[PDB]
């Protein structure tokens, strides 16, 4: 149920939204833009993750 | 009133990036009080140092390439947006870096300023690939905080914007994740209190410990308006 | 019927509100339908359970 | 995901995995505001046409 | 009452016979908690009797489910009232129509999983309300039989006793109308017939050492079971035709 | 730091229940950093005088009826609950009632006392149907904060247990509804910075300032453990 659905909200994506083609440092940063409301969980983004 | 202040019990400094701070005795429904309207500061309002702006010799924009370079123009600037750089005395430091032959260039590689320290020389700027290659630039570290990228630079400072200064979104605040834990404080007859456990995670330009009472003291600063 | 009654109480056609998460203060990411449904007190109270 | 985390790493890892995939699918379903508005049953444009 | 209704409300509640229902319309002459008192027009009214009816509504007492039963008066004095309105409304009632439950402000959306499969998450508002809190209505009963060693009866006496237990009942051995009481407390006081009694070694020393020797008769005090609390309303006493009563009764 | 201070503009009372109180200039984010820090402590923690214990006579139960009154016995400790009431020095009064006659009973009835302000003087408390018929109490106000119930107060010291005294759910705590707004404040050249509005809708006595004043200052009584102890 919610677990599901809260993980398909999170991954899913949309077109441009917020932020769109930014470029993290890390899957912190994008916590960071996303709760400081710079961001949509659903925009593509080139990230750096190791 | 049955005022109930809590006290700084415990600072677990796992790594000196990463500590955990637990608190207590909170009286309940102050947990998240405090938990939140901490968090909310210690990201956005927390000031450090940041590269606002980069020149690159023999490059016009941060489109182009530069042969002898593994690396676009745009790597290299997002590889020094996360540079750890701490400025002693001046809030604008302008720092040089020259480097060639086969090897990755690092932040070991720059002219550290006399009142300016890098603190992971090991960080990767750029890789060189030829030795004929040879790159040379000056940085522009600037102090501010929260965050300031180029678009939210571009939508309130539309003064001078000449071609070819390739705005890098400076990350200036230093604390880089925070997340509060609210568990229950047991007492002989207060069992319904909370303990606030802070797992912040900084870069080590500015302390952990030392942050959280840079945050308090600003919010005791903002209650001066309210009397009492 | 109910969305002509809505604009009579100056109350959204939708349904939907703009709701704040009480503990933070900010606001959740999409509005939520908030309204008055009659519940009611069954008679299996814990206190004759347990 | 789950058989995956168990094939590889081995038990530990999954329970603490299965927990926390748990609590950030409530955590970020609840951020969603996902809610029952009667907008949301859309019928289709055209079923007074096929009837 | 309940804002989202159908209609048949009213009609629940009135054929329920749970209300109280006017016979006769005229002017309620008197307004009280217990009663009321309604004046019966000239049209409606009979010319030989004198023409105003009584209603002694039924007042908080015990339901098949230990539950509250209570009809409160849903009108005003000096009201002129029509035939067949209802004068008192029931436990589950308003203004006639019918009141199972309570609205609220809800809201449509998951919390950190505190409504995972159809859990609920009500606010504290509610609760400080009192609005969801219901009343119950046990009834313990305390029998005296005629063992075949002799009658048991109801008196304060009662041995191996703390003088707290003993607080709230009175010298018949009834607790006071209006007392709490709680699991453990005794309610009221009995003591049966003791027979043949082997006191063991160790009880003879030990009833030899503080003292208090106990009489012939059995302990047996009807007490609020293990858990429960709430307050007395009323009791009750039924004796058979002899023996002489407790000064309570 | 660069720090920068807000200072308490305007307060637009609109009425003495319901008070609009508008700040600026605040830094970004800290518009509900505080706005929500503050509403935590304005709804839980704010202090005020309500009604603990009642003693009626004629009266064992709150369940019970009594003659000539349209009312129940819960339902005039309803009433009280939600008196207004206001103790100037004592943190523990017993104020009297008695009335009597075809009259409904206001808070006007009540005998105050010489530190006790009743704020609404025509506020009911019961209606009295038959003139024959008289009432007469005793009201213990005590002073709190947030909402003490009777159930949370049945197990704790109990000293005396008199048959005849009703305890009674006492809504200390005085402001019922708040909700703060935060808009843009304009500068020269912060342009992000936001403004608080505090929309305060309290019952009677604790005045919209005054409380404001005291939730700020009770949150820095909480701060002091961050300031000294690291």
């Amino acid at each position: 149920q919610d677990v599901v659905l809260g993980l398909y909200y999170m991954t899913r994506d949309c077109v441009n939204a917020k932020g769109e083609g930014m470029v993290l440092t890390g899957p912190k940063e994008a916590e960071r833009l996303y709760r400081s409301g710079l961001a949509s969980l659903h925009a593509r983004v080139k990230v750096r993750i190791t | 009133t049955e005022f109930l202040k809590p006290r700084l019990v415990d600072i677990e400094q796992v790594s000196s990036t990463h500590a955990k701070v637990t608190l207590e005795p909170l009286e309940r429904g102050f947990g998240h009080t405090l938990g939140n309207a901490l968090r909310r500061i210690l990201l956005s309002s927390m000031p450090g140092c940041a590269v606002t702006e980069v020149e690159i010799d023999g490059v016009l924009h941060e489109y182009s390439t530069k042969e002898g370079v593994q690396e676009d123009i745009l790597e290299i600037l997002l590889n020094l947006k996360g540079l750890a750089v701490r400025v002693q005395g001046k809030d604008e430091v302008i720092l040089t870096l020259n480097k060639s032959g086969i090897g990755p260039v690092t932040a070991a590689d720059i002219t550290h300023d006399g009142d300016v320290e890098i603190v992971k020389p090991q960080h990767v700027i750029c890789h060189l690939t030829d030795e004929n290659a040879s790159i040379s630039m000056r940085i522009k570290v600037q102090r501010g905080r929260g965050y300031v990228p180029a678009s939210t630079r571009i939508h309130s400072e539309e003064d001078e914007r000449p071609i070819g200064r390739l705005l890098v979104d400076a990350c200036y605040s230093p604390v880089e994740r925070i997340a509060y834990n609210v568990e229950a404080a047991r007492v002989e007859q207060r069992t319904d209190l909370d303990k606030l456990v802070i797992e912040m995670e900084t870069n080590g330009t500015i302390d952990p410990e030392e942050a959280i009472r840079r945050a308090a003291t600003i919010l005791a600063e903002q209650l001066e308006a309210f009397v009492d | 019927e109910i969305k002509e009654l809505l604009k009579l109480g100056d109350l959204p056609t939708s349904g939907q509100i703009r709701l704040y998460d009480g503990r933070t203060g900010e606001q959740f990411e999409r509005p939520v339908t908030v309204g008055y449904m009659y519940m009611l007190k069954l008679n299996h109270l814990v206190d004759d359970k347990m | 995901m789950l058989n995956t985390c168990y094939r590889i790493l081995g038990l530990k890892p999954t329970v603490i995995f299965a927990d926390q995939i748990m609590y950030t699918g409530f955590a970020y379903a609840a951020r969603s505001g996902a809610s029952v508005g009667i907008d949301d049953m859309v019928i289709p444009e055209k079923k007074h046409e096929i009837i | 009452k309940p804002l989202v209704g159908t209609g048949m409300e009213r009609a629940v509640a009135v054929d329920s016979g749970v209300t109280a229902v006017a016979k006769r319309g005229g002017v309620v002459q008197y307004v009280d908690a217990s009663r009321i008192v309604i004046k019966v027009n000239e049209d409606e009214m009979y010319p030989g009797e004198a023409g105003i009816d009584i209603y002694n509504l039924t007042k908080y007492t015990r339901s098949n489910q230990n539950t509250c039963i209570n009809q409160m008066p849903c009108v005003s004095l000096g009201e002129p009232v029509e035939r067949g309105d209802v004068l008192a409304d029931g436990p589950s009632t308003d203004l006639g129509e019918l009141a199972l439950g309570q609205n609220m402000r809800v809201a449509f959306m998951p919390w950190n999983g505190y409504n995972f499969e159809d859990s609920i998450l009500v606010s504290e508002r509610v609760v400080q309300e009192d609005r969801f809190t219901t009343i119950h209505i046990q009834e313990l009963a305390c029998v005296s039989r005629d063992t075949k060693l002799g009658p048991e009866e109801i008196t304060a006496d009662i041995p191996n006793v703390g003088e707290a237990a003993l607080s709230k009942l009175d010298e018949s051995g009834i607790v006071y109308i209006g007392a709490e009481v709680t699991g453990g407390d005794i309610l009221v006081g009995k003591v049966t017939p003791k027979g043949e009694t082997q006191l063991t070694p160790e009880e003879k020393l030990l009833r030899a050492i503080f003292g208090e020797k106990a009489s012939d008769v059995k302990d047996s005090s009807l007490r609020v079971p293990n858990g429960v609390s709430g307050t007395v309303i009323d009791v009750q006493v039924f004796t058979r035709d002899g023996v002489e009563k407790d000064k309570r009764a």
